[PDB]
């Protein structure tokens, strides 16, 4: 490192941490996805209820 | 009878030193580690 390495390497830090980060939200997200497609999937509209 | 193995004169290496040589005189020596960074070193000179 002569301090060109240096970004480079944290910015391949921060790239796989956000990547991982958003990732998580990601999965959150999917987790409100799929739930609510399976409340869509399970709820009969009010003219049949 | 009998072989003779004597001694095994292990000639050590002579050593070199870019610097100790005579050329260094002509060279000027610059680690750089992004060198392999670089695309090349283009010195300008503004000569009046």
């Amino acid at each position: 490192d002569t301090l060109l390495d240096k970004l480079l390497n944290a910015d391949a830090v921060n790239t796989v941490l956000r990547a991982v980060k958003n990732t998580a939200d990601a999965m959150e997200r999917g987790l409100i996805d799929t739930f609510l497609r399976v409340l869509l999937r399970h709820a009969p509209p009010c003219f049949v209820l | 009878s009998f072989e003779a193995i004597f001694g095994t004169y292990c000639n050590k290496i002579e050593w070199v030193t870019f610097l100790g040589t005579a050329l260094a005189t002509a060279a000027h020596a610059i680690m750089f580690h992004d060198l392999n960074k670089m695309t090349t070193g283009k010195m300008l000179f503004y000569i009046q």
